[PDB]
């Protein structure tokens, strides 16, 4: 055939792939978070538009760290062959490098480790999108005034 | 040209390529969320997300709604420490090809 | 629809929007540099800008050197340890905007 | 006129902007960090490529902690009115967050926040570029075979 490039990731597979929502609205009393008003509108938005992308949307609802580890270590062990992509979007309380399960937190290292290139084969290769909306520490931007 | 750290005979990858982390705030900085209409960077994401999805390349449609988020939205807060704030969303990258929602 | 965190009278951005940090490798990983021939890294960048900064957008160019470290570099040490390692860069961008070199 | 759009940083300024290289090889006994063998071909490669893209070049060699923070602040209080962006790239050893001076570490926020869009507004609103080949960490990819 003509020249080849390969500059864009194969997105013609089979399924575009799944979409792991983890909305994490309440948490434990112990825990002294606060419920996160409005997560829901972010959960329902967000299934709608990857739905329109034609992706698998599976939504969770106030995780425990126990449960998202369990969740992602599953998900990663399914079969992508025939997944173009894999997308996880987290909804929850969060500092640097830490998301929160409804009990305590979760190193994003450990739920991202469960997707590497070595130990996720079906996913070798392909884009592995994660979608944080999360706190990332205590720094506020003043911001300044454009002209 | 020749040397010890390239033209490998078995072909690999890094196990942390192809990662995408679209983080909706920057580096050490809290993220904003409206009680009634869901968080700023989510909001602008599906919006952006349902308007060029099936037009540019991802990272174009991230750029995009980091313009949407730093522009559109400050923070009203009772409390003056919290008042009048911005936020700039984070894009941090290691894929290694071009992603097209499309085909 | 009317809120309290938008459309804001006096228009401002986030004073950390407008930054790119183009990271040589992953967060928490070593950077490899050849003693002779330079840095992986610097050394794609460099061949990557040469050849597409009059063609592709910045974030397309950077892609292109992910794809180039990541598939042409590999580590050779006589230590079992740091031989045949890999990297991945790493890039972070809070732009708003596309960004060609030329206009 | 005809419909704007805005979707691309101006770059048509009087002058390209500047490209600050620090180009650190050789540091203090007493830091007992090894010279970094290679970064010169890098320096000068770096000082080529950003040459042809019309950047004012300037470089910097071996550099102590102290001069780092000097020339950054330096060059973030000159007026770049006519400069449509900004390019520094640091070339040393480093940890996550931080760029080694020939005798100590720099913060690598130390840096970046001398060019905040409310301390340099003759940059407000333009690109700033920040290039990093330096260390992050101690982990090693151990990679994987591709098929």
């Amino acid at each position: 055939s003509g020249i080849s490039l390969d500059n864009s990731y194969k997105m013609d597979y089979p399924e575009m792939g799944l979409c792991i929502i983890i909305n994490n609205k309440n948490f434990h009393k112990s825990t002294g978070m606060t419920s996160r008003s409005g997560t829901d509108v972010d959960a329902a938005n967000l299934r709608e538009t990857f739905r329109n992308l034609k992706y698998e949307v599976r939504n969770k609802n106030d995780l425990t760290r126990e449960e998202i580890v369990e969740l992602m270590r599953d998900v990663s062990k399914e079969d992508h062959s025939k997944r173009s992509s894999f997308v996880c979007v987290l909804l929850s309380h969060g500092e640097e490098g830490i998301i929160f399960g409804t009990n305590g937190p979760v190193d994003l290292k450990k739920i991202t480790n469960f997707f590497r290139g070595d130990r996720c084969r079906s996913l070798t290769g392909k884009p592995k999108l994660f979608i944080i909306q999360a706190c990332r520490g205590t720094e506020l931007d003043c911001g300044i005034e454009t002209d | 040209a020749s040397g010890v750290d390239d033209d490998m005979a078995c072909h690999k990858i890094p196990v942390e390529a192809d990662f995408l982390y679209a983080y909706s705030t920057a580096p050490g900085y809290y993220s904003w969320r409206n009680s009634k209409d869901g968080s700023w960077f989510i909001q602008s994401l599906c919006a952006m997300l349902k308007q060029y999805a099936d037009k540019l390349e991802f990272m174009h449609i991230l750029t995009r709604v980091n313009r949407k988020v730093a522009t559109e939205f400050e923070s009203f807060s009772f409390d003056a420490t919290f008042h009048a704030k911005k936020q700039i969303p984070c894009i941090v990258s290691m894929l290694t090809k071009e992603l097209y929602f499309y085909h």
